[PDB]
């Protein structure tokens, strides 16, 4: 009945080692979400317009001003993707 | 008062004690043997 | 992190010193030839 | 005090590090320091001191 | 100049950034990484910094067997700080010897 | 997995909305936790560059305590900038003008000294007493657990707790107390 | 203990004293060979102000600390707990010992608030102005952690 | 002045006391000091750095074999506090010729002549 | 009462749309961590 | 505030520095280890 | 009634972690056989889907799975489009189980296949050392040797 760790959120952990004692196992099916822990389903200027958008997105207001033609430049227009 | 590191009770009716955070030296019968802690 | 727990049991501090993590061949041929020995 | 050094549980004094040199203490101390062994330190004694 | 010797910040910055991720997992699961690293080691698992922090990004469950076994390994360490010897030892504290 | 690139990358790299009680709790405790959760360290995931940090939202700032004397010995000093504007406000002083004002500045010191430190800070959020509005009570996602236990006082220790610790001494008759 | 009652008579007045209910302890010393209760117990290194249910037991009703001669304690550990009654006082864990009549939370604090005055100026890390917790006297008890007690902040 | 430091060789002779904690058996000695660097060279006399030198231990964590004689003795006494000692002991005998390249080093002085990298 | 997929989304209707996504990869076996193809 | 006359570690004032348990530990295991070469380089 | 050594409910009369206890070891012994031939018989079975690796190679760890590339600063001595199995693997794993060594695992449990793709001239890496007011400088570029390999398929034997 003991457990290193309550098995309750992330997956049912059990550990095993071969009758050898040379290698360790371990079974780890996810959890499944019971429905019971659910839930039913259903101008302006520069001043007013940058303080309210930070407000919204929970910034400041130095990011939002416009940087020089220097770094605009710079900025690379063809960026590698990965996978 | 007076200020003094070592405190020494001049006649019986002297008793110190601690009081605000430092020591003081109190004789009703005798009011020049005031003396505080430095 | 570890090096007095290895030396206790006699292993090397540092697992890069000897034992099977290193002296082991690294890779060898997908026929199962073996490969030739390694500089270090 | 020679109870003291007699009944001292730390296991090194200034009479085993300083003869035997385990760190190259002898650079930073004195000829006379291997009789004025802990206690003194200048003028100054360290009764404490053992 | 600045180049050649940034290489050893690359290392040190990169090291410390692992460490801050695997103290992050392990927190989450409820350990630390001073002793998670203890339990790995003494468990004979030779796993750099790299992939320990590597494996808690992609699968959480397979590091919270990690931290599980390092639980593990604590519970019977305290086991053996109680009794060193005169004891079975620890299933998972059992060691192979190599020659 | 099986998700999208998107969505996928989206969850990863979102934002969560912590939620801490001050109730009878340091501010320092409170804040080294909080200033760990607000860069995102707390991610395995994290990178200074990416700004991954999570917000946090603290309640009862007013009743918070210390260990010590450091209500009166502990002194926040500040300079206007004129000639005579250096001035310092013990922390009891401090408080009684301010609840929010001895987390903030507790924070402030925890977290590093970068330019992603105000957008941290107001990310972060205090309120003295237990009523937020609606709107930033809504957006919640998990109240992590309070540092030190708090202890309990002798009108909240039950009796069968009493009656179970036993009594050490016998006091003799002879006594007025 | 004994209730003495002053009584309001017309042109006249008595005072007179009654026996109360007197409390013992349990039949079965754990530790006997013990002449102070922390022995007699096995409290000496396992103590502290929060486990206030035997802090309660060595005060008055108004807040008053026992004497040593009558509860018969050892003088290092008639200082100690007079020092955790104290802190537990300044904690504010007994609500009910207000002591005699006709706003911050806090604890952990040795000294008073009122006598302590503040630091205006800390000095370098070689004389920095550290600020006091618990006290020297409680240092003794068995810390379970490693690392020892931080007394100084 | 700071020189060099002559050592009363009463030190070491060794107690019951320490016979009991480290094993070593006074009869039966043995013969070869594994030896082995870490304290810097740097920040030492010129006698004391070229002696290492000469024992050629300039490199640390480098295990480095000498005799347990009189004469070598003085040599790592005066640099003792430079190096560590760890005695050499083998169960399955002197390295033959067969075995010399099979060899392998161990944590606690110990030199196997066989070595086939497997448990067991 | 029982789950099949799971998925992530800005709104409501994007998580929706992708956790019936989630469930169409699984359902026709075209999961991210499938049996990659055998040489 | 808290200024020191000249440089730190030299002359007749100087910062003064302090021990730390880390670095007792850490000497300890040198010159113990020492002790044990003390018995060894014997006999 | 109370043992000697028994100490009332206090803050410090236990530790403030809870106590444990640990399984009896017989009917472990049993749970670590029970769960490991129900994963046998599971990948021998086929439930399983992807399956992970990591390498000790070249002194160095690498997180690994099958189609992916992986560079190496060394040449090897072998020709392109070349295959090679490597031993060591400290663990892999699949969606649902985990196979951990002590420190890596057997020969005839895994079959890691790689082929060798490519092999560069590493980009001029440059370095310059440099000292202050005393006319100290100098230049070198070095072209270390890379190697590009690719993990072609993982697979795992019934044996365990
Ligand atoms: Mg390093
Ligand atoms: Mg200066
Ligand atoms: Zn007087
Ligand atoms: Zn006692």
């Amino acid at each position: 009945t003991y457990s290193p760790l309550p098995d309750d959120y992330n997956c049912n952990v059990e550990l095993a080692l071969t009758s050898d004692g040379r290698t360790i196992v371990c079974y780890h099916p996810s959890v499944d979400i019971p429905y019971e822990h659910t839930k039913p389903i259903p101008h302006l200027e520069e001043g007013p317009m940058i303080e309210q958008l930070s407000k919204m997105f929970f910034t400041t207001k130095h990011r939002w001003y416009p940087h020089g033609r220097y770094h605009r430049c710079r900025k690379n227009l063809n960026p590698p993707k990965d996978r | 008062f007076k200020n003094k590191t070592v405190l020494k009770k001049r006649c019986k009716d002297c008793y110190l004690v601690k009081r605000r955070g430092r020591w003081y030296v109190y004789c009703k019968t005798h009011p020049r043997h005031k003396q505080r802690q430095m | 992190a570890g090096g007095q727990w290895r030396l206790q049991q006699g292993l090397a501090a540092n697992p890069s010193g000897y034992g099977p993590l290193t002296e082991l061949p690294d890779w060898s041929y997908a026929d199962g030839r073996p490969a030739p020995p390694m500089k270090g | 005090q020679e109870e003291r050094e007699r009944n001292n549980q730390n296991p090194w004094t200034f009479e085993r590090i300083a003869t035997a040199n385990m760190l190259g203490i002898r650079k930073v101390l004195s000829p006379y320091d291997l009789t004025h062994k802990g206690k003194y330190w200048g003028k100054f004694y360290m009764p404490k001191r053992v | 100049v600045k180049c050649t010797k940034a290489r050893y910040l690359k290392k040190k910055n990169m090291r410390t950034l692992w460490i801050n991720r695997i103290t992050a997992a392990s927190q989450e699961h409820g350990l630390k990484y001073p002793a998670l690293i203890g339990n790995l080691v003494k468990c004979q698992v030779e796993l750099n910094r790299k992939v320990l922090a590597d494996l808690a990004i992609y699968e959480p469950k397979t590091f919270k067997s990690l931290a599980a076994l390092a639980s593990r390994r604590r519970h019977e360490g305290f086991a053996a700080a109680l009794g060193d010897g005169k004891e079975p030892e620890g299933i998972f504290s059992r060691v192979v010897q190599y020659h | 997995s099986s998700f999208s690139r998107a969505p996928q990358q989206w969850a990863t790299f979102a934002r969560i909305w912590y939620l801490l009680d001050g109730k009878m709790q340091p501010p320092g405790k409170l804040a080294a936790m909080a200033s760990i959760r607000l860069q995102g360290l707390h991610k395995p995931v994290y990178h200074a560059l990416s700004d991954c940090g999570d917000h946090v939202v603290i309640m009862n700032t007013r009743h918070i305590a210390f260990s010590g004397n450091k209500w009166e010995q502990k002194v926040y000093s500040s300079h206007t900038g004129y000639p005579g504007g250096f001035r310092q406000v013990t922390a009891a002083q401090l408080h009684l003008r301010d609840p929010v004002a001895i987390v903030k500045l507790a924070i402030y010191g925890m977290l590093p000294k970068n330019l992603h430190r105000r957008t941290m800070m107001e990310r972060l959020h205090l309120f003295p007493d237990e009523y937020i509005p609606e709107d930033i009570l809504k957006n919640l996602v998990e109240e992590l657990p309070q540092p030190r236990k708090i202890p309990k006082r002798l009108d909240e220790y039950t009796q069968e707790e009493i009656d179970a610790f036993p009594r050490l001494w016998t006091p003799p008759e002879d006594y007025r107390l | 203990f004994r209730e003495v009652v002053e009584t309001q008579e017309g042109k006249t007045t008595i005072i007179e004293g009654r026996i109360t209910a007197t409390p013992k302890e349990s039949p079965n010393p754990p530790n006997p060979s013990g002449q102070c209760p922390i022995c007699r117990w096995n409290l000496k290194h396992k103590y502290n102000y929060d486990d206030v249910l035997l802090l309660s037991q060595f005060i008055r009703p108004h807040g008053g600390m026992l004497p040593r001669k009558i509860t018969g304690l050892c003088q290092e550990e008639h200082r100690k707990i007079e020092e955790c009654v104290k802190m537990a006082h300044r904690a504010g864990l007994l609500p009910n010992h207000r002591p005699r009549l006709p706003q911050l939370n806090r604890y952990l604090t040795r000294w008073a608030p009122g006598s302590v005055k503040p630091i205006y100026k800390k000095g370098p890390r070689w004389n920095r102005v550290r600020m006091p917790v618990g006290s020297p006297l409680l240092r003794d008890n068995v810390c379970y952690s490693r690392t020892p007690w931080k007394l100084y902040h | 002045k700071f020189t060099r430091s002559r050592i009363p060789e009463k030190v070491f002779q060794a107690s019951p006391e320490d016979h009991e904690k480290y094993g070593g058996d006074p009869q039966n000695p043995h013969k070869l000091h594994i030896v082995t660097r870490i304290k810097s060279t740097r920040r030492r006399p010129y006698w004391e750095k070229d002696i290492i030198k000469m024992l050629g231990l300039e490199k640390a964590h480098t295990p480095q074999v000498h005799k347990n004689i009189p004469s070598v003795n003085a040599k790592l006494k005066v640099v003792k506090h430079l190096i560590r000692i760890k005695p050499l002991k083998l169960p399955q005998g002197l390295p033959a010729e067969e075995n010399m390249s099979n060899t392998c080093l161990k944590s606690t002085g110990e030199l196997v002549v066989q070595w086939h990298l497997k448990p067991v | 009462k029982k789950l099949i997929a799971e998925g992530p989304g800005e709104t409501v209707l994007v998580a929706e749309e992708e956790a019936a996504r989630v469930a169409l990869r699984k359902l026709y076996g075209f999961t991210e961590n499938r049996r990659p193809w055998n040489y | 505030r808290g200024r020191i006359p000249g440089r730190q570690w030299i002359g007749k004032h100087r910062r003064p520095r302090f021990v730390s348990l880390r670095a007792k530990q850490n000497m300890i295991r040198r010159l113990e280890i020492e002790a044990e070469n003390h018995y060894w380089l014997s006999m | 009634s109370y043992l000697p050594g028994y100490v009332p409910k206090t803050s410090l009369s236990s530790p403030p972690w809870p106590e444990v206890v640990l399984p009896d070891p017989v009917e472990e012994t049993r749970h670590h056989a029970e769960v490991v031939k129900k994963v046998n018989e599971m990948i021998v079975t086929g439930q399983y889907g992807r399956l992970f690796a990591v390498v000790h190679f070249a002194s160095r760890q690498w997180k690994v799975t099958s189609e992916d590339l992986i560079l190496i600063g060394n040449e090897l001595d072998l020709a392109c489009g070349e295959r090679i199995r490597l031993e060591k693997v400290l663990l892999v794993g699949a969606d649902n189980f985990t196979l951990l060594g002590k420190p890596l695992l057997g020969k005839d449990l895994v079959r890691v296949e790689a082929t060798v793709i490519e092999k560069t001239e590493s980009w001029p890496r440059i370095i310059m050392r440099f000292r202050k007011r005393k006319n100290f400088k100098k230049k070198r570029i070095v072209t270390t040797p890379q190697t590009v390999l690719r993990i072609n398929s993982i697979e795992i034997a019934p044996c365990l």
